[PDB]
């Protein structure tokens, strides 16, 4: 279960990013996918989960209305569209599946 | 998560089960807590010997993966559809989590008559998950989605219900010290047994005999299962140490009962500490392995074709911490493990490991 995230960066408050995660070494079209975030000196925080066919999506209350999870099973890619970003959203965002995780992508929000 | 709300969340010698609410709207099922498997498997169809089952057609949020899973074994089988749905655990959490679920439609001797549970919660590692290790386990979903540490702990109070604390350790479920032994391999909760002691006398056996095939901690096994050579040594040592006129051959093998405690010896299992030069012993008194069923009793230890299984016979005496994060299994004596005002289990240490080999697992 190989995972590699991208699409993070340095943005302003009220900004936007689109995270991606490429997947390989497993049947991506049958896998539950989850975004998690981790900032230094803070607890691990679940962002969003999506079922294998993409129809069932769940979100943390901290990101509801602002972030959207999606996937392209044909392209073996998971996504996180991030809107209305604030300094509290600053963290490494990583994808996890079946106890494995990718190295993650840095999201930084600052004035 | 609330660890105090998880106290007394299991109902119980036919297994300890957790109330789990599945689908939309929620369907209440009773699910066996099993640290020796890794699938979340429930009853799918209307079967004999069960009260209720999970009907996927009544759940609006259920999604089928479009494939089956089959588990083969000597004394039976089970086949089921693999799907996905939202699950909540009322006694511990107040939000739903998206998990994989196997719905059993046919099976041989799986659901026994007079059993209250109608599914199994496999809490072992991804390695054991079927059809493959890519099928995300329930606890991996829970750790990731609920923001809990990668740790659970279990207490069984049937000999004295129980508690499955998902996310950590509850201080009210134990007294004294927690002793940790390393997880040698992450599949089952495999730990290294160094020595077995009956009435203060060590069995004159190579420590590889205790870890031949594997030595595991399994809440889904009823008895202390021992390999045939180890089992025969334990029976011989218990028989010699016992003051009374001999038990029958049938009592040892489980074909007949013994009807009627100082006359019976203690059984200690030595486990290697995180420091390899030290060990600690988990000790069960006769009340745990001579099990009530004139009062008649059954022998709480059985022979094994393959593995040494630390089942419910032993787990009844201890609060067991499955510390997956730190690759170790913790043990502390259960305050609820008490019959007739006497503690039916003990824990103690440290003890030296100078005489025994550095690795008792064969390689
Ligand atoms: C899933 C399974 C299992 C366990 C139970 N347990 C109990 O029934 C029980 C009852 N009482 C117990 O303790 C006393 F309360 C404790 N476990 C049931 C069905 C299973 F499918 N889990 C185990 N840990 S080993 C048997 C096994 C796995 C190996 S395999 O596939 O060869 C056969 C099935
Ligand atoms: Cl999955």
């Amino acid at each position: 279960v190989q995972l590699q995230e991208s699409g993070g960066g340095l943005v302003q408050p009220g900004g936007s990013l689109r995270l991606s995660c490429a997947a390989s070494g497993f049947t991506f079209s049958s896998a539950i996918m989850t975004w998690v975030r981790q900032a230094p000196g803070k607890g691990r925080e679940w962002v969003s989960t999506i079922g294998s066919d993409g129809s069932i999506t769940t979100y943390a209350d901290s990101v509801k209305g602002r972030f959207t999870i999606s996937r392209d099973n044909a392209r073996n890619t998971l996504y996180l569209q991030m809107n209305s970003l604030k300094p509290e959203d600053t963290a490494v965002y990583y994808c996890t599946s079946a106890g494995r995780r990718g190295p993650g992508t840095q999201v930084t929000v600052s004035s | 998560a609330n660890f105090l709300a998880m106290v007394d969340n299991l109902q119980g010698g036919r297994g300890y089960y957790l109330e789990m609410l599945i689908g939309t709207p929620p369907q209440k099922l009773q699910i066996l807590v099993d640290t020796g498997s890794s699938n979340f498997a429930v009853a799918g169809t209307p079967h004999s010997y069960i009260d209720t089952y999970f009907d996927t057609e009544r759940s609006s949020t259920y999604r089928s993966k479009g494939f089956d899973v089959t588990v083969k074994y000597t004394q039976g089988s089970w086949t089921g559809f693999v799907g996905e749905d939202l699950v909540t655990i009322p006694k511990g959490f107040n939000t739903s989590f998206l998990v994989n679920i196997a719905t059993i439609f046919e099976s041989e001797n799986f659901f026994l008559p007079g059993i209250k549970w109608n599914g199994i919660l496999g809490l072992a590692y991804a390695t054991l998950a079927k059809p493959s290790s890519s099928l995300e386990t329930f606890f991996d979903s829970l750790v990731t989605q609920a923001n809990i540490p990668n740790v659970f702990s279990m207490q069984m109070c049937g000999a004295g219900g129980g508690s499955l604390v998902l996310g950590g350790i509850e201080p009210s479920l134990y007294k004294g010290d927690i002793w940790y032994t390393p997880i040698k391999e992450e599949w089952y909760y495999q730990i290294e047994i160094l020595k077995l002691e009956i009435g203060g006398q060590s069995l004159n056996l190579d420590c590889r005999e205790y870890n031949a095939d594997k030595a595991i901690v399994d809440s889904g096994t009823t008895l202390l299962r021992l390999p045939q050579k180890v089992f025969d040594a334990v029976v011989e040592a218990v028989a010699r140490a016992s003051l009374i006129p001999e038990f029958s051959d049938g009592f040892w093998t489980g074909s007949q009962l013994a009807c009627w405690w100082s006359y019976f010896p203690k059984i200690s299992i030595y486990l290697r500490d995180e420091n390899s030069s030290r060990s600690f012993r988990i000790t069960i008194l006769p009340q745990l392995y001579i099990q009530p069923m004139y009062e008649c009793y059954r022998f709480g230890i059985s022979p094994s074709t393959n593995a040494l299984v630390i089942g419910a016979t032993v787990m009844e005496g201890f609060y067991v911490i499955f510390d997956r994060a730190q690759k170790r299994v913790g043990f502390a004596a259960s305050p609820c493990a008490e019959i007739a005002g006497a503690a039916v289990s003990e824990i103690s240490g440290p003890f030296s490991t100078e005489d025994v080999a550095s690795n008792c697992v064969p390689a």
